[PDB]
This record gives structure tokens, sequence and C-alpha cells, in this order.
């Protein structure tokens, strides 16, 4: 066992070595005890992939850790390592990658992460929906994989309640003018918006909706986690309800948890029937591992709660489950926490929120319109049709006793 | 132009000049002039694949390499797509490896396949069923990647 | 058979190239090499994908 990893900066390598040494000193598997291997995120894309082999497959590792560097690329870290290690069916363990393309275990084959990806915040949206008695939404969404996945997840969750959302309007990513859809979304009877898109699109939609008087009284917004980030916090309307992950952009706790889980799993695989060795060398061998799928199966089914992250329990497609979200709200452009989400249930705090506008109530999400549009058809004595008079009014006709006849 | 061709060395592992003998006179006029750089391949490794494609690019101003494999690893296609997402050259596979369609490719990549997706297979299935008066059934599925899309 | 597949692929590529030429012929060349230092995305237009 020569477990390696691909971290971001040199400082984390000493911490990784200390964590692996603590794991070896505490409890693990005998084998060759334990070791570590490091490599930095080179910003050359293709080159990085090659380097992986030349530093990790060349040493016959058993699992690869990948972490997100602070460079704003959103895919720079995980894709090359995931593909290269998926060729040989060796499993990897992503640290901080919340993108939802990886919870699609037919392209990445073997990929486990320790942070829930976005759509579970749509599950949290539904849970928060239940506790406040809201029943009508006009949720917006993007058009990439992220938005479609979130919308599909929310629809699947809502189907169990024998109900449905009102409108599912969507826009192309990175637009410049949106006011058409927002104008279309005004003349409805729902007052809950579940906008979920990227940061720049969020800023654009906020600026467009500020001119339509949609931020006033009785318009409960709901914005998940990415559209209250750096740029989107400039034009936000005071009264939104943004979520977050308590242990989010952190690496020490996640590194410790990943090392613990991997060591505990390795201390379980060696005590089995058939044991094989890693396919050392990138070139040459071109066959899958004889224990790869079994390694992933045993790693995925592993309950262990002894580290500072919370309870760890991988679900179905090895994504994540049972995480904690810390709801916040925006008052006078100052984020304030007003609750905690503990898993399948919400817990309000002893703090008063302020809805957009500034009233302290629970704005009803419904309206009544009372402007029904009626459609008829010219037929029989049921609905006559006669050409109008250019003066402006139809005519003035009578009946057997001269009673006036109503005309519209 | 120029368009390299690589083969899996399984079916037509002979007469590379015959593949190089495409369009002896012409096909329908041939407004452009192209030449193949047909290169026989071997066991496909990710580092080997990347090095081969990049070095072979650094030569004769290469274009939509028509890849074709002989084995069944289910991963090479993904790897292939990866290259086509960082080097703006079209890539379309023919046989075996680069023939099992992936669900959703990257939206800035030029990579095309020759197989049929799951939806077309389901359509052909339901066209068979409708043609023999079997309008009653009950599908069963396991936990295998992509069952949700098929059921939906 | 495989020969027909190779013929079809080569034909589809040359037809796409001919369409681009007949449209706005400025046919580009290879993107230097993929082994370089940095890549700056400045594609003048959609090359031949559409």
């Amino acid at each position: 066992v020569n477990i390696g990893a691909v971290l971001s900066t040199r400082k984390h390598e000493q911490m990784f070595r200390e964590a692996v040494n603590q794991a070896n000193k505490r409890h693990g598997s005998w084998k060759i005890q334990l070791n570590a291997t490091s490599v930095t995120h080179k910003p050359n894309a293709i080159q990085m992939a090659l380097s992986v082999c030349e530093d990790l497959i060349s040493s016959q590792v058993y699992a690869i850790l990948v972490s997100h560097p602070p460079t704003p690329n959103d895919h720079f870290t995980p894709t090359p390592v995931s593909y290269t290690a998926g060729f040989y069916r060796i499993p990897v363990l992503g640290l901080t990658t919340r993108m939802s393309i990886y919870s699609d275990k037919s392209i990445h084959l073997s990929f486990l992460r320790t942070v829930p990806p976005y759509s579970h915040q749509s599950s949290v949206w539904f849970e928060m929906m239940r506790v406040y008695s809201w029943n009508h939404i006009i949720l917006l969404v993007s058009d990439d994989h992220e938005g479609r996945a979130a919308q599909k997840r929310l629809e699947t969750l809502l189907e169990e309640r024998e109900s449905k959302a009102e409108k599912v309007l969507q826009f192309d990513p990175g637009t410049k003018n949106v006011t058409a859809l927002l104008m279309e979304a005004k003349e409805l009877e729902a007052r809950v918006i579940i906008l979920s898109a990227s940061e720049d699109d969020a800023a654009t939609v906020y600026r467009a909706a500020a001119m339509l008087n949609m931020t006033g009284s009785g318009y409960v917004w709901l914005v998940g986690e990415r559209e209250i980030s750096g740029n989107a916090l400039r034009y936000a309307p005071d009264g939104i309800l943004g979520l977050q992950l308590i242990n989010g952009k952190n690496e020490s706790a996640h590194i410790s948890d990943a090392v613990g889980v991997v060591a505990q799993a390795v201390h379980e695989l060696l005590e089995k029937e058939n044991i094989t060795d890693p396919p050392r060398g990138c070139v040459g061998n071109t066959n899958i591992w004889k224990t790869g799928p079994l390694f992933k199966r045993v790693l995925m089914s592993s309950k262990y709660a002894d580290g500072v992250t919370g309870r760890v329990e991988f679900n179905e497609d090895g994504d994540r489950k049972f995480a904690n979200y810390s709801i916040m709200n925006l008052q006078n452009r100052k984020l304030v926490q007003v609750g905690i989400y503990n898993g399948t249930h919400v817990i309000p705090n002893d703090r008063k929120i302020i809805w957009p506008g500034g009233e302290t109530e629970k704005p009803r999400g419904y309206q009544m319109s009372t402007r029904l549009k009626i459609v008829t058809i010219h037929q029989e004595p049921f609905v006559y049709v006669k050409p109008t008079l250019s003066d402006g009014t139809c005519k003035e006709e009578f009946t057997v006793n001269g009673d006036p006849v109503k005309k519209v | 132009l120029n368009i390299a061709v690589m083969l899996g060395h399984s079916h037509d592992v002979t007469e590379r000049e015959l593949r190089t003998l495409w369009g002896p006179e012409q096909a329908a006029g041939l407004p452009l002039d192209v030449n193949v750089v047909a290169l026989l391949m071997n066991r496909t490794d990710p580092k080997s694949l990347i090095t081969h494609v990049c070095d072979l690019m650094s030569g004769a101003r290469i274009h939509g390499l028509v890849f074709g494999d002989d084995t069944d690893q289910e991963a090479v296609a993904q790897m292939l797509d990866f290259i086509s997402s960082h080097t703006f050259v079209p890539i379309l596979g023919i046989h075996g490896g680069a023939s099992m369609i992936m669900a959703d490719k990257d939206p800035t990549s030029t990579f095309f396949q020759f197989g049929a997706s799951i939806q077309q297979q389901a359509t052909v299935m339901l066209k068979i069923m409708q043609d023999y008066d079997w309008h009653v059934f009950s599908l069963v599925t396991t936990i295998f990647p992509g069952y949700r899309e098929f059921i939906s | 058979s495989l020969e027909a597949r190779v013929r079809d692929g080569i034909g589809i590529l040359t037809t796409a190239a001919s369409s681009m030429l007949e449209k706005f012929s400025y046919i580009p060349e290879a993107k230097a090499s993929c082994y370089g230092q940095m890549e700056r995305p400045e594609v003048p237009m959609h090359t031949l994908h559409p």
C-alpha cells in the first residue's frame, strides 16, 4: 500500500504526512505499513495527466486524493486524475469538488467525494418549503448540466407530495438580457422564486429584476449557495435566504477524514480471499484491476464516525449523505445565521428574519388574480357575433317588452 | 488537407497502402486535396495515447484523426474525448473502443461517434413490440449506471 | 466492413472542409503542440464543429 495524493500547495504535504503517520501509529493494515506520495497541480492540463502516471501509477498506488486549487476554473483539478485512474478502475477520493457532473457514475466509473454536490441543497429547499407551508413556486434554472440536474432532483422530490411546480422557465447560460422571461413570470399567482444559476447570471437576473419591482413586499426569494458568493453579493435584494456548508472550503478536516476512511477500508480488504497488486507502470499493462470494483464496493459501504467532519456515510452512487447546512439571511447587506439543517429536518434559531420589503410577517405565497380570461365561439343562439359600430359602442336593441339586451 | 488514420491492428492488419489508396482518381470531383498519414497502432495506454497523438500532431499539421480500436475497455472513448477538449482537432471513432456512446460530452469539444444511443435502442425495441401485438409487459432493471434515464 | 467505415469518415471530413472553404475559406493550421507551456483560447470562430 503506497497511497498517494494530489494536493494544492506544499504546506498541506506535511499535514498529509502527519495524518498518515498518525493513522499508521493508531490502527491500519500490516502490508508495507503505509506511505505517501505528493504532486502539485501544474496548470498545463494535458501535461498534468501524464505527470499523474509518472508519479502515481509508476509507484503502484491504491487510491488517489485530488483537491481543488484556488484557481477559478471549476474543472481544473478532478477531470484528468479521474479519467486516468478510471482507465485502470482504481478508485479516487475527491476532497472539495461540489460540481454535479461527477455524480453521474457512468463516465467517471470510480470517483468518491466527501462533500455533497449542490442538488442536495435542492433537497434542503424542499425541506425548508415544508416547514413554512409554501405550495407555489416559479423556480428559474440555468441550461447546463448543473441546472437540469437540480431541476430534475427537485421535481423527483416533489412528485411524492402529489403536487407540481408552477413554471420552470430557463435561460441560456451567460446571457446579457433576461427581462423577457422575468416579465413573463410576473402575471402569475405564485410568489416564491427558487433561482439557481451561476454567479454572473445571478447578478444579471438580480439587476434585471430590480427594475420590475419584484424585490418589494411579498416576494419570498430562495437562493442556494453559489449565487450569494463574491460578485452576486453586490446587487442582492435584502431578504434572500442563502444556504451554505459548515465545513466547506476547508482542507485539514477533509484530509484527516479521507485518510481515516481509506486506512480503515485498507485494514479490511487485506483480510479477504483473493488479493491482487496494483498495475505498476503507466505503459505496458492495459487490463483492469482484479480487485478494483471490489475495492470500490467495500469502500463505498463503510460507516465510520470518529473524525471532525460529522458522520460519514456514502450513498448509492458514492456521492455523500447526512451533511449539515447552515441557513443564513441578508439584512442590510450583512449575512446572519438564522438556523441549522441537521439532516432531513430543519431547526430554526432564536433570531428574527426580515423578508424583502421589510415587514416582519410570513407573506403568503398565493394570490387570487380575479381577472379570468374567457374564450367563446360563434355558434347558434348561444353566442351571437355581430360586426361592431365605428362609434365605439355596439348598439341599443330591445326585446318583446323592450328590455335591454346585454352586450360585451 | 491532411487527416491521419489509426487502426486497431485486428481486422485489416495488412496492406496499409490500401487504406492509403483512398480515392485513387476521385470520388465526386474532390474540390480539396487531402492525404492520409495512416499509422498502425498497438496496445493503447493513456500516456502512450496522449504522447502518440501530440507528437503525431506536432508533425504534418494534423486534423480529424479517425481513431479505431480493437479491444473493449469502455474508457478509451472518455480519454479520447479528453484530448479533443484540449486540442482543437476533430476526432471520430469507428470500431470498438471509440464506439460506445457516452451520455453527455463537454460542450466545447469536437468528438463524434458511430454507434447508437440508449434512446434509439429503446425506440427500436418498442417498434418491435408494437409490430407483433405484444401490448403488455413489465420491464425489470438492476442498479446499473443509466437505469434512471432508460426508465424515464 | 471496416474499409467502408474508414472511407465514410474520410469523406465526411473532406466534405466538412469543403463546406468551410466554400463558406469563408481561411482554413487554419495545427495548434502548434499540446506539450507547450500555456494555451490561450482565442479561436477566431467556430472552426468546423457547426
